[PDB]
């Protein structure tokens, strides 16, 4: 679950929080849908809605985010896309 | 008795496009070489 951030428009504190949150999510949850759901909900609570999370080993995306609320990073071989929009 | 009219306005926001992509692959090709640097019979004197 070593973290490597590829792209972010996010404060440093939220970047660290995202990695730690996703890291715990992967420790706790086995299925990507549930990993994504956990992560999404934690941000809605702390950082207001509306957050969206994609978790997986094989995907591409093209999305629109609110400024300063985007991160894309890997934990090992698993990519996590986390952003706010709406 | 004094009704004052006022107009309110909220700040606008700004969004930005972005993309994600999983790891990428690329092709490769190899041909095994069959070198035979071997003479017929070297008369050794070991």
């Amino acid at each position: 679950r070593k973290a490597v951030i590829k792209n972010a428009d996010m404060s440093e504190e939220m970047q660290q929080d995202s990695v730690e949150c996703a890291t715990q999510a992967l420790e706790k949850y086995n299925i990507e849908k549930d990993i994504a759901a956990h992560i999404k909900k934690e941000f809605d609570k702390k950082y207001n809605p509306t957050w969206h999370c994609i978790v997986g080993r094989n995907f591409g995306s093209y999305v629109t985010h609110e400024t300063k609320h985007f991160i894309y990073f890997y934990l090992g071989q698993v990519a996590i896309l986390l952003f706010k929009s709406g | 008795i004094r009704w004052e009219t006022k107009s309110c306005q909220t700040a606008s926001i700004a969004t930005a496009s972005a993309s994600a992509q999983a790891r990428n692959h690329v092709d490769a090709q190899v041909q095994t070489e069959a070198p035979v640097p071997v003479s017929v019979q070297p008369p050794s004197q070991y």
